[PDB]
C-alpha cells in the first residue's frame, strides 16, 4: 500500500463572533456568542442566522 | 513423421511465444481501462502441456486452450486495474528476444537440414 490520495473538505463553519458596528438604529441587533436568530427559510422551513 | 517430430518442440515454443505476446499486447492496450486485471500465462507449464497433448481451442469467436492467469498487482490503484507498465514492458521485451531466439534456432535447424539434402 503506497498510493494515498487527497480530498478537500469543508468541516462545518467557524462560530467565532466578529466585530460589532454600533449603528444608531433600534432594529439592528447582535446576538450573544453561540446564539442564533430564527427565520422562516425559503422553502417554508426553519433556518438560523446571525 | 521424423522431421515433423524433430522440429515440433521449437515450432510449438514459437507459437506459444506468439500467443503470449498477443496477451501482453492486450495488457498494454488495456493499461488505462479502469477495472482490468492483467493477464499472463505460465510459459513452461503450458509449453509442456501443448507438447504432450496437441493444441486445442475453446471454440472456432476462437481462442487458444491456454490458462489465462492473473498477475499479482504491485501497488493499488483507485480505478482498479493491475497493469503495471514496467512489468508489461519488461515482459514484452523479454518475449520479443525469446521469439527472435526461437526464429534463429528454427532457421538454423532448417538450414542444417538443407545443407545435408542439397547436392
Amino acid at each position: 500500500a503506497t498510493r494515498t490520495l487527497v480530498t478537500a473538505s469543508t468541516p462545518g463553519a467557524d462560530m467565532t463572533p466578529g466585530q460589532l458596528d454600533y449603528t444608531s438604529r433600534p432594529l439592528d441587533v447582535a446576538l450573544q456568542q453561540d446564539g442564533w436568530l430564527v427565520v422562516q427559510a425559503a422553502d417554508g422551513a426553519e433556518g438560523y442566522t446571525r | 513423421d521424423r522431421l515433423d517430430a524433430a522440429l515440433r518442440f521449437q515450432q510449438e515454443a514459437l507459437n506459444l511465444r506468439a500467443q503470449r505476446q498477443e496477451i501482453l499486447a492486450a495488457n498494454i492496450a488495456n493499461a488505462d481501462t479502469p477495472g482490468y486485471q492483467a493477464r499472463d500465462i505460465d510459459f513452461a507449464s503450458e509449453l509442456k502441456k501443448v507438447m504432450v497433448r496437441g493444441r486445442e481451442e475453446t471454440g472456432g469467436v476462437s481462442s487458444p486452450a491456454v490458462d489465462l492467469l492473473y498477475r499479482v498487482p504491485d501497488q493499488p490503484s483507485l480505478d482498479g486495474n493491475t497493469v503495471d507498465m514496467d512489468r508489461e514492458r519488461t515482459q514484452f521485451a523479454d518475449n520479443s528476444l525469446k521469439y527472435q531466439m526461437g526464429l534463429t534456432v528454427l532457421g538454423s535447424q532448417l538450414k542444417g537440414m538443407m545443407n545435408v539434402l542439397q547436392g
